[PDB]
Parts: C-alpha cells; structure tokens; sequence
C-alpha cells in the first residue's frame, strides 16, 4: 500500500504551490475593483451641494442651489425626506437635478482665511515671561470657557470679549495662538482685508460667513485684524476702511447673545484708542474685560532673556539679571532684535555659543536703535 | 600635481611622462550609501512587528 | 477503500490551479494595460480649472469649477490628506470631472500687477 | 583586523630610526 | 508524603500527554505536536528529578503494558529498589473515560490504543537514562527492544516523529560507553549499529520524513569521520537525501559542519570554506549551542591557514571564547614571518591540548603552507627580485630550494608568475587591467541568481501559515 | 592631580634622559606635602614594576630606582591622618547637623559634593559616589551637574580605569541631557577620544577632539599644554592632508597653542614640510614628536610607535601620486632612509593590504600601484553585496 501512499504525497508537496496561487489572486482582485472604480467615477457627470429649504409630503424638496436658486428636486430612494431639516446640507447631482446623497451639517461658506484649525502650534513660554500677563488670561479666558458652570453657579455672566492694551512691541498676536493651544480650542482668525471688498455685499455676506459660522463652531477663539493698535500687528485702524463696514459688522457680532444665545464664543480684540470704532462698544456682550500688558520692567524682562537662553547657545557666566538694568522700556520687538544681533557676532567668531563678550556689543547697538525715533 | 592641479604622472628614471585623464571613475558605489542605509532600519523595524 | 478515492478527489484541484496560475499572469498583463488606459482617460487633451474645497472618500471629492458650479470629482491616488491640499486651484477634466493636477497660486493677473524678474543680468560687486 | 592588534611589528622602535640620520651626512 | 508526591506528576504528565493525543487522531495536525514535543524534552528533565523517579511507576501502571512491566523492574534493580506500594494496581486514574482510555473495551481487545502508548513509552525511559547516566546493562538491554518494536510497527507520519529522537539516544548511549571502557563487546556492538541505521533510513525515505531523515544523517556522517572511511562518506553524500524545507536551523548547522571536515581532506578548500560559514550563521548563538560554536569556530582557522590565506586577529581578540583559541594564535603567527623554527616549538607545547579535537593531525599540512605564504607575502612587494635575496629573508637553505617552492604555487594558479632563470629573477607576472576582460563578468553573473535564490523561498512562505486565518472564525 | 600623574609617568620607563626623572621629582615632591597623594603615590609602586615600582619601604622592602623620593616616610605617615581628620572628620560633624536640622537643599547638596571630592584625594571611591547620590536627589540645575560627570571622570585620570568609566558617562548624560556650554559637552567628548587609545580605534580617537575648543582646562583631570598634544598628534593622524590646510595648518586656536608652548612641533613641523613636500626634514620631526610627546603622556603611550607609522604610510602615498615610478637616489638617499631599512617599511605595509605600491631591488625603480579601470566599481562595489547579505538574512533565516 506503500504505492499508494507514495503518490498521496504530491498533494501535499502541490498544495504549497497551491498556496503561491492565493497570494496573486488577492492581488488580482484589487486590480479588478480598482478598474471597476474607474469607470463609475469617471463617468460621473459630477454633483453640487446645497441646503434644504422646507420638505414636501409628495415625496420631494426643495434645495436651494447658491448659482441656481431655489429648486425643487426629487428625494431619493435611499434618503429619508423627514429627515431632512431646514438649512441641512445636502448633495445634488448636476445632471438631472436631483437629491443625490447627504452630506454632515456645518458651515463652510466661501474661506479667506476663515479655514478653522486646532491646537495650532504655540506656547505660553516663547511670548510669555510676565506674571500679570499669563494671569489675566486664566480669569478672562481660562476659566469662562473650559468651565463656565462657575459663573451659572454664582448667576453671573461670562466675559466673551477682551481688549489687549500696553505700549507698543507686545507679542501678543502669536499668544492668541497659544489660548487656543493649550485650551484645546479652535482658532479662527478673522482679517478684515479678505472679508472687506468693493463687490455691493462683501462687507455684509463675509461678516454673516462668520456669523453662521459661529454658531455650531461656537466652542472656539475668534481673533479680528484691522483694529490692532497693540504695536505687535498694528494699523492703527482704518479712516475709510472703518467708516464703512462697522455698521455691517458689530451689529452682527452683538446678535451672538441676542439672537443666537450661544457660549463659549470668545471674541479676543486689541486697540490702544477707540476712534473710528463704536464708541459704544463699552456695553455688555462685545467689551466685558481688559488686559493691560505690564510695562517690560526690570523684573518682568529678566524671565523674558530666560525665554530665548532656553534655545539659544550661550556661555558660562552670563547674568541675564544685569542685562534687563541695562536698558529701560525695552519691548518685545527689541529683546528678539538684541538676542538677533548676538548672534550675528557669534557668527564672525564661528563659535556655536554666544560669549558674554558679544552681548555687551549688542545691547549697545539696541539701545541706540531704540532711542531713534 | 600634489594639490590636484595638474593631472600626470612623471617618470623619474628615464625621465619621461605619461598620460592622465581627470575622471577616474563614474558613480556606482554611491548606490550602495541608499542600500547600507535602508537595511539598516528596515531590518530592524522588522523585527519590532514580529514580537 | 474510501482511502483511495478520497485522493483521486483531489487531484481535480490540482488540475486546474496549476494553468489557472499562468491566467492570472496573463490577466495581469491585461489589468496592467487597462490601467494605462485609465489614465489617459483622466486627463489626455482637455483640461479644465477648478477650486479644491473638501473630500468624502479616496478618489472622491467635491471642488469648485470657474463656471461657480460645484462637480465631484475623482481625486487622484496620489493625493490622500498631507499631499492634498484643504483649499487649493487645482485643474480639472472637461466633461468627465476628474482631479488632474494641483496648479500654483499664480499671482500674475490684469489686476494688481506685480513685476518679476528673471535671472538679472546685473553682475554682483 | 588583520594583522594588526597584538601581533605589532616589534622594530621601528629606536635604533633602526636613530641610524638614519647618520646616512644624511655620510652622501 | 510519598502518595501525594507521586499523584501530583502523574497529572501533568497526563496533562501533556492528552495534548498531543487527541491532534493525531483527527486528520493530520502532526505539525503542531512536534512544536510541543521541543518543549517536552526540557519540561521532563527538570521535573525527573523532583518528586524523585516514583513518577514513571504510576504512569505505567495507569495505562497498559505490553512490554514496559519488566522494563520498569529491570530499571528499578539496579538502584537498589525502595518499594513503596510497589504492586501493579495500586493507582488507577482511568476510571472508565473515554479520553483515559476506557478500560472494559481495552482489555477485552475490541480497539487497539498500544499505537501510541507503547511508542510514547519507549521516549520517557530513554529521557531518564541520560539524565541518571546509567550505563552497561541497562544500555545494551533497552537496545535490543526499541529497534525489532519500530521494525514491526508501521509508522504513519506523526509516527515517524516519536522515534526520530530515539535514534540519537541509542548512538549516543554507545559512544559514551565505548570512550569510558574499551573492550571487545563493544566492538561487536557498533557493527549491529552500523547495520541498525541503514536499514531503517530506507524506511524513512519512502516516508520522507524531514526531521527523521535530518537526525539519521547527522549521526551517519558522525560514524564516518570516527573510522575515517572516504569511500563511504563520499557515495553518502552524493544521493542529496536531505530535504531543507522544514529542518531544524540547530539540525543544519551540523549537517555543514561535516561537509567542511569531509572536503577538508579532499584538496578542495573551495568549497570547504563556505560550508564552515554557513555552520555558524545556521546555529544559534545561545549558550546550548555553544559547545558547537567552540567546535566550529575552531576549524574555521585551520580552512583558512590551508589555503594560504591568514584570518583576522580580531576573531581572537573580541570574542569570548578566545581562551581557548590561544594554540591557534601563535600558528597564526608562525605562518606570516615564515620562521623555521617558530612553527616546531608551538605545535610541541600544544601538541597535547590540540589532540583532543584532533586538529593536530592537521597542522603537519600547516607546516607547508608556512613558506607558501611568506612567499606570497615576497612576492606581492618586489615584483622583480633575485634568486639569493630570497634566501637571505627567510634563511632558507639553499638557491637551488627556494626555486622548487615556487613550482608548486603557480602550478594551481596562487602566486601567477614567472621564474626566468638566464635573467637571475623572479618577476610578477600580473598586470591588473583585468576589469576590461571578462573573467569579472563571469562571477558578477552568479550575483543576480544569489539574489533571486531568495524569491522562491520567501514569496511562497507568505501563505504558508495564512491557511488559518481564513478558515478560523474572526470577530 | 593631573600635574603630579604626568611628572610621575616619566618614572616608568626612560631609554633617553635620566634627568627626566630628576625635573619630574621636584614637582611629586612639592605636591605630597601640600596634599596626600597616597592612592596615587601607593600606585606608583602597584601600577609597573622592575623599573622603579620595586622600591618601598612599606609594602615591599627593596631598592630598584634612579630617584629614592618615591619611598614612604615618618612626615607623609602623619599627613595621612591629618586629611581624613580636617577634611572629613570635621567635615562629618558640620553636615550631620545640615541633615537633622533640615536646612536647604541646594546649599547643603554642595557640601555632599564637597566632601566627596575630599575621597578623591584620599583613594576611597566608595564614598565619594555615595556622598554624591544624595546629593544627586538635590540637585536640580546644572550648577551641580557639573561636578557629576568629574567624579565619573576622576576614575579614569586618577585612578586609572578604562572600563568603567566610559558606561557610567554615557549613563549620566542620557538620564539628564543638558550639555551647558561646549566646554561643559568637551568633559564628556574628551574621554571619549581619549578612549579610544586604549580600545585602540585608530583615526577615531580624534573625531571628538578636532571638534573640542583649545581653551578646554580641567585642571585636576587635565592640563592647558598637555590638552593640545592630544588634539596636535590625533588630529593629524585622522585628518587626511587635504584637511591639514584648512583646518590644521591654519586655525585660530591651534596656532596660539605652538606660539605659547614649543613642546607640540606637530601642526607646524609636521604640516609646513609636508606642504613642501621635503621628507629629508620631515624625518626627524617625528623624533620630538615621539619622544617629547608621545613618552611623557600617559594616554598617547598606549599606541606609542602606531602613531608615526601610520604617518609615515600616509605621506609617502603623497609621493607616489606626484611620479608613477620613483627612483632609488631619490627616497633612499636625500631623506636618509636606507635601502635595508626603507625596505622594511612599505614590505609588511604591502601586504597588509593598506597601501598599494611596488618596490625593486636590482634597478631600485618604485612604481605607484593604481587601480586604474577598477577603482571603487571592482572589488568594492561587489563587497556591499555580500557584505549586506549577512546582517540581511539574520533576522530572515532565523524569523524572530
């Protein structure tokens, strides 16, 4: 019987080879998908998206399309039509101008430098370094919005909006960046260059973009351009370009409380002089706090020379205590401006550190570029 | 010739010289830095999903 | 005696699989020219502009035309979430609507002009 | 690796390098 | 104290033993009991000293005997038997199951369980052999049982794999009792073992077996290179009965250690020199294996010295084990300079510790390639150099002797140059230039199927073990 | 500490001058009697022997020596037990008062560390860990991190070990990585190439030197002048001669060292003769190098005559670039070798397979070896294949 099990023995040698055979076919098979795909989605005459209006009981609905207008389309077959709510996004297809599929509901109007992000990268220790500064903030900010059952308890409101103040060379435009960093919040940015146009309706539809916006994003920062007169960004306001757009604007961020009555929306704006702007800005819902920047005192400019000293290279025997005596007043623009020289001279020493030597030569050149005008 | 300025080899003896072209080679062996490289991570990264 | 049959079974597997591995090759050969022929398809001579504006699925996305009709396109395999960019122009297919290209953000317009120069001929010092 | 750690070449040390600034002088 | 002391290993041999008991009776998992079957040998032999021997005496008891009652005895006689409830029949864990093989259908003979019992029988004697070192009658006496037992039983593929390792015991219990006493009953002995091993590795050749056709051929190789026959280790070696597929890594490594050791004499060091590398890369580096390594590692340098070119100093230098590599390094040394005298005291202070190994036999041939290599050495830095500056170097004894020694190297093509004796030199007959030829294009041709000898091995072993993923449930 | 273990290397072996030993006595003695050098004066017996370590008249009573100040005596006997009084005895009660009391953190760490340098001096290595793990859990800043990596360091220099040393540096720096300045990072890159003399790593002795500052001064472990023979001899050793003109020959640092100093004669002697390409003068420039140098430290004898032989392979391959064959009358007669002892040179170079060349006999015509169509594409283009192939097929034959 020995013949015969002799000969059992190539199914199990084959079936190895057997086994080569299941390695390209899986291989195989994704080729077939994937020429499959191609001419589904080629061939696809392409599908716009839109907003639900109000839903028939005759099994259709009306969307409204932005280049169209409002159109009454058929429901399809596998989309409920009681589902669909008012404003809810939607996707329709562009060649029988019908309801294709259903998209997630949220806001996204036409973006210039609207895009919202998260925890972009920043740091309290880089723009930091004073006391009063960074303490302000965990009461104006902090604590309103990562816990605002603290003033329901109390049956007090919550501040919404901050107005940066002190002299010019802050830092704060990158530690608006940090509030949202370490808060775990989304940041957006608001430029009114992009949200201003000459267009009939720019300086009102871009301003109702955040508007909307705002109100399922509310758990978020919002940071304005334009009216910065801090000296990090500063345009120190716009005669005509405020003269306009201030009333299409402030009377649809004053709706948030009013009308929307949403949240943990903070509004975090900065000017040295109200002028051009509302004078009546001072009113609950728009101005609830202020932080004053301290004046870069000796004390409050030693930890700042301890910001840079972290990244920097520097030598032994160095006092960073004796540095901040030498000047007076000196902002944040200088203090990265001076640490810039230092290593300029480093650079004709080809040395990786910076001597004691080399910021006695810079701290002369800051202070004569700082006395200039 | 010492500082590579010159290309050509003298002959002391006789007294003679002789010829010599400026390239002495052609890139081959760089294709060996990408392949000593690579079998040296991935290898070991390898031996990280099998434990 | 069920022993003897039970093998004989087997080897009608075995008979088949072993030409049925050269089909695939040979089927191989054919996916891999029909691919090339995908492509083609995808951009070839008419070529369209279009803004990127969000994504659903892989090789699937909704841009913005030059029209102000927005289409779904096919995004190419290539791009998936760091090479893609969130908002960018990028070109599009005439009439099939697929993903082509990512294009620059030009700056060279009829309106606010800004000059560029190209390889000054002013020698330095 | 060959021929190279604890094998060493035991000369080259003094008096063969001592003898050769003698030949200068004696051309 | 001594009841439950015998209780408590019988469970976990039993434990064991259920395992692999019921995977060789559906289909063929015969696979996965060889992976248990690595770990038994070292589980048992811990536990064989624990609990002293009263484990194996219950176990018998337990199941049925067809030969082991005597065996037992006989093993228990010669260490003085203490006799604790020592008649058969005290402990009977069977109880009527059908897993503890039921008792009624078993005595009566209606179902035949001995198949794998009596087989797994024979494999926990043979482990507690080695582990108590008992020899003279009790070698010779289990010998005469396993061998006609495994002649009538028909083994079927999980079969095959339980008296795979009882082969190396039997080799292994003649030698260690022919190197303790010498006389002539042990002569005798070895011709039946030599007869014993051919005989049944005709059986596993229909079988094709891997693991047993790798155990056999280790201690076949072994027998030759101890009488020293060339004919017959030759014609073994030639038939490639070895499969390499699923071996063992430890089961290769001493299957290229024999063939360094066979080509050794043959005058081809060629090939040689490569089956000693792979001897290493294939071994384990742990320390179980280092009594391999040390072996290994030490004919490594004697390839090399045979061949005219000298290892590195570092292998006695960064490794470990370089104590004992001591004797090789002053041969090392000897064979560079070339002195005469150098080679004749190292080899005679050493001579004792190299005899062990038997690579002193080896080291007469040493003696030739002493001046072979300091000839190369000559050679390579004068190109053009006369007759008697050749003498002066290594103090040779005459022009008309130095003359003849490079007859020999060019003649196999090593030194390739040319003695011109009207001339009165010898000049070097390599020009270099050889990259233009195609003498380099012939090896650069084996480098593309080096590469593509891993494809076949390595594409199809991706499936391999993929089989069950496909036919296990998944959540 | 370092000024007496470089006077006091001298009293090992000295083939040249016996009044090497005798300059070298003044400064031993001075400093026994300042500070207790016992460890290392004990040592000095304990480390060779049958040259000058055979004389004592403690341990082993016998006189083998060219200077008999090495012996122990009545006033070195009495300052033993004056150092462990003062600096510990009284040291021990002052700062078990700071641990009952509960006063500070970092100012009673600094006297732990204090204290533990106190055990430098006294040969008990024991201590002076122990005293300095409590004051590790103390230390916060670097201002107390830099007395960490000596006391690891004093193991090395003082005490003498080449094992121990190297694991526990790189186990301080990975747990707390900080570096302070690039003097602070020499401390650690320093011993690291001067490892490597003793593992014998050849041209990667250098590697962290070259890249060290010439202002780097440990004092007790290391001197001003003796640093930069360390940089001079290695530096050249690893860097090849085209790195000798940007770097070497011309430096900041290095050529205040030699102005300062006349005891280098090495990145000037050894440089500017090359550069001319005169190996009649460049001869006896190894022998200040080798015999002022290389003898007198400690470190640099580990190699010794390795050093100028491969300087010596290095620039007579500079020779065989500028002619393809040389003459007889040329390197055996204006550079003062002779033709039986330059034959020695390059004949176990040649087979060593570290530099390629032809040497003649009857003619005495030397012939530059090249490659020419191999080069890097021949044997070292197919070597990365096979070579690669191992490490590749470990983990592939053996799986996991």
């Amino acid at each position: 019987e020995q013949k015969i099990q002799e000969t059992e023995l190539k199914i199990r040698s084959k079936t190895e080879n057997v086994r080569r055979l299941e390695a390209q076919r899986n291989a195989l098979n994704d080729k077939v998908r994937f020429i499959k795909d191609e001419l589904r989605l080629l061939q696809e005459p392409g599908s716009y998206v839109g907003e639900v209006i109000k839903i028939v009981s005759d099994k259709k609905v009306l969307v409204k399309v932005q280049p169209e207008g409002k159109y009454i389309v058929d429901v399809a077959k596998d989309i409920n039509v009681k589902d669909l709510k008012a404003s809810q996004r939607v996707c329709l297809r562009s060649d029988s101008y019908m309801l294709h599929k259903v998209l997630e509901n949220k806001a996204d109007p036409l973006v210039s430098l609207m895009m919202v992000e998260k925890v972009p990268d920043s740091t309290y220790d880089m723009v930091g370094g004073l006391t009063k500064q960074i303490k302000e903030i965990k009461e104006v900010i902090e604590l309103p919005v990562k816990h605002p059952e603290l003033f329901e308890s109390l049956g007090i409101a919550q501040p919404k909006g901050v107005i940066l103040y002190g002299p010019p060379g802050t830092g704060k435009t990158l530690l608006a960046r940090a509030v949202a960093h370490h808060t775990d919040c989304k940041f957006i940015r608001v430029s009114g260059a992009e949200l201003v146009q000459k267009y009939i309706g720019e300086g009102s539809r871009m301003v109702r973009e955040l508007f909307v916006m705002a109100r399922e994003h509310a758990p978020s920062i919002i940071f304005m351009d334009e009216i910065d007169s801090i000296g990090s960004t500063r345009v120190e306001g716009s005669g005509g370009g405020d003269s306009e757009v201030q009333r299409t604007m402030l009377e649809l961020l004053n709706q948030l409380d009013g009308f929307e009555t949403s949240k943990n929306i903070k509004i975090i704006m900065a000017t040295n002089r109200l002028d051009i702007l509302d004078p009546a800005l001072l009113r609950p819902g728009r101005i609830d706090r202020k932080i004053e920047f301290p004046p870069p005192s000796v004390a409050a400019r030693a930890e700042i020379l301890r910001i840079h000293s972290r990244k920097m290279n520097l030598t032994r025997g160095i006092n960073l205590r004796k540095v901040a005596e030498k000047m007076n007043g000196c902002s944040g623009a200088d203090v990265k401006g001076v640490c810039t020289e230092a290593g300029m001279y480093a650079l004709r020493e080809r040395r990786i550190h910076v001597t004691q030597e080399d910021f006695e030569l810079a701290v002369g050149k800051v202070m004569n570029k700082n006395q200039e005008t | 010739i010492l500082d590579k300025i010159f290309y050509g080899v003298l002959d002391q003896g006789n007294g003679w010289l002789y010829v010599y072209e400026t390239p002495n080679q052609d890139a081959t062996y760089d294709s060996a830095l990408e392949l000593v490289g690579q079998l040296n991570k991935v290898v070991d990264q390898l031996f990280e999903k099998a434990s | 005696y069920f022993k003897l049959k039970k093998l004989e079974k087997e080897y009608e597997l075995l008979t088949l699989q072993e030409d049925y591995i050269k089909d695939e090759q040979r089927h191989l050969k054919r996916e891999l020219k029909r691919a090339q022929e995908e492509v083609k398809r995808i951009q070839s001579v008419p070529l369209v502009i279009g803004q990127f504006l969000e994504p659903i699925d892989q090789n699937t996305g909704i841009v913005s035309s030059t029209t102000g009709m927005s289409y779904v396109v096919r995004i190419l395999s290539t791009l998936d979430r760091e090479l893609l960019k969130p908002s960018m122009s990028v070109a599009l297919h005439r009439h099939s609507n697929a993903l082509v290209d990512i294009l620059p953000p030009d700056s060279d317009s009829s309106i606010s002009v800004m000059g560029e120069n190209e390889k000054p001929d002013v020698t330095y010092a | 690796e060959n021929w190279d750690d604890v094998e060493v070449d035991d000369d080259f040390t003094n008096e063969l390098k001592a003898e050769l600034d003698r030949y200068k002088r004696e051309n | 104290l001594h009841h439950s002391e015998k209780k408590y290993a019988e469970e976990d041999q039993v434990q064991e033993l259920l395992k692999v008991l019921n995977e060789i009776s559906k289909t063929t998992l015969t696979l996965d009991p060889r992976y248990i079957w690595r770990s038994l040998k070292d589980l048992s032999s811990l536990r064989n000293q624990e609990l002293l021997n009263a484990e194996t005496l219950c176990f018998t008891v337990n199941v049925l005997y067809p030969d082991s009652s005597s065996f037992k005895k006989n093993l228990l006689k010669f260490i003085t038997s203490n006799h604790k409830s020592s008649v058969p029949g005290s402990a009977e864990l069977r109880n009527s199951y059908p897993a503890s093989f039921y008792s009624v259908n078993t005595e009566k003979k209606t179902i035949e369980v001995t198949a794998e019992i009596n087989c797994f029988m024979h494999l926990l004697v043979q482990l507690f052999l080695w582990d108590s070192k008992e020899l003279e009658q009790l070698v010779e006496f289990n010998r005469k049982v396993v061998i006609p037992n495994l002649l009538c039983y028909y083994n079927l593929r999980s079969l095959n794999l339980i008296n795979a390792k009882l082969w190396f015991y039997i080799y292994l219990s003649h030698e260690t009792l022919a190197r303790s006493s010498e006389e002539i009953n042990s002569d005798n002995q070895n011709i039946i073992l030599r007869s014993t091993m051919m005989k049944f590795l005709k059986i596993a050749s229909l079988k094709h077996d891997n693991e047993t056709k790798a155990m056999l051929i280790n201690l076949i190789l072994r027998d030759f290179l101890n009488n020293g026959e060339v004919d017959s280790a030759s014609d073994f070696i030639s038939k490639l009965e070895y499969p390499h597929t699923d071996v063992s890594s430890s089961l290769e490594a001493r299957y290229f250690f024999y063939l360094s050791k066979i080509n050794a004499i043959q005058l081809d060091y060629s090939t040689a020199n490569e089956y000693i590398i792979a001897a290493i890369r294939k071994a384990p580096h742990n320390s179980k294996s280092l009594g391999f390594l040390q072996q290994s590692n030490k004919l490594h340098c004697c390839i090399q010295l045979l061949m005219g070119d000298i290892p590195e100093l570092s292998f006695f230098h960064q490794s470990n084990m370089q104590k004992s590599l001591l004797p090789y390094y002053h041969l090392t040394k000897a064979v560079k300079l070339g002195d005469l005298k150098k080679f004749t005291s190292t080899i005679t202070k050493y001579k004792q510790l190299l005899l062990k190994d038997d690579t002193y036999q080896l080291c007469v041939r040493l003696r030739s390639n002493v001046i072979k290599t300091g000839i190369r050495i000559i050679s390579l830095t004068y190109k053009k150099i006369s007759l008697r500056d050749i003498c002066l170097k290594l103090n040779l004894d005459s022009e008309q002797t130095v003359e003849y020694m490079v007859s020999r190297a060019i003649r196999d093509g090593v030194i390739e140059a040319k003695i011109n004796h009207e001339d009165g030199f010898i000049e070097t007959t390599e020009l270099l230039n050889i990259y233009d030829s195609e003498d380099p294009q012939q090896v650069f041709d084996e480098r593309i199927k080096f590469a593509n000898q891993l494809h076949d091995e390595y594409l199809v072993s991706m499936r391999y073990p993929e089989d069950k993923k496909t036919q296990q449930n998944e959540k | 500490n370092y000024e007496v273990s470089e006077k006091a290397f001298l009293l090992t072996q000295s083939k040249v001058s016996i009044e090497q030993r005798k300059e070298a006595a003044e400064f031993v003695l001075a400093k026994i009697k300042e500070e207790e050098m016992a460890p290392y004066y004990k040592y000095l017996c304990e480390e060779y022997l049958v040259n000058n370590g055979q004389s004592d008249l403690e341990h082993d009573e016998k006189s083998d020596s060219l200077n008999e100040w090495i012996k122990f005596d009545q006033e070195l006997y009495n300052e033993l037990c004056k150092k462990n009084e003062s600096k510990i005895k009284e040291l021990n009660e002052k700062i078990q008062k700071l641990e009952e009391d509960d006063e500070g953190e970092l100012e009673q760490a600094q006297a732990w560390i204090n204290l533990g340098e106190y055990y430098a001096q006294i040969g008990d290595k024991d201590n002076a860990e122990k005293t300095l793990g409590k004051s590790l859990s103390k230390a916060i800043s670097t201002g107390a991190k830099i007395d960490v990596m000596l006391t690891i360091a004093r193991l090395g220099f003082f005490y003498n070990d080449q094992l121990y040393v190297k694991e526990k540096l790189e186990a301080v720096n990975s747990m707390i990585e900080k570096g302070g300045d690039w003097e602070r990072r020499n401390r650690y890159k320093t011993y690291y190439g001067i490892h490597c003399l003793a593992v014998r790593n050849f041209k990667e002795a250098a590697k962290l030197l070259v890249d060290s500052l010439a202002t780097f001064t440990s004092i007790e472990l290391t001197s001003y002048e003796s640093i930069a023979t360390y940089a001079s001899v290695t530096g050249l050793f690893t860097l090849e001669r085209t790195d000798l003109k940007s770097k070497v020959i011309d430096s900041p640092e290095l050529l205040s060292l030699i102005s300062t100093t006349a005891a280098l004669q090495s990145i000037s002697s050894l440089t500017i003769s090359l550069y001319a390409s005169d190996y009649a003068s460049y001869f006896p420039y190894l022998l200040e190098t080798y015999a002022n140098v290389l003898i007198p430290c400690k470190y640099l004898n580990r190699h010794a005559d390795f050093f100028v032989r491969e300087m010596r392979r290095k620039v007579y391959a500079q020779l065989l670039e500028s002619y393809k064959t040389l003459s007889l009358k040329s390197m055996a007669s204006a550079f003062g070798v002779s033709v039986a002892f330059l034959d020695n040179d390059l004949g176990k170079f040649i087979p060593n397979k570290q530099l390629n060349c032809v040497i003649d006999r009857v003619n005495g015509i030397v012939e530059t070896n090249r490659p020419d169509n191999k080069n890097a594409q021949y044997h070292l283009l197919v070597k990365q294949g096979d070579g690669l192939l191992t490490k590749l097929q470990k983990y592939g034959a053996a799986v996991r």
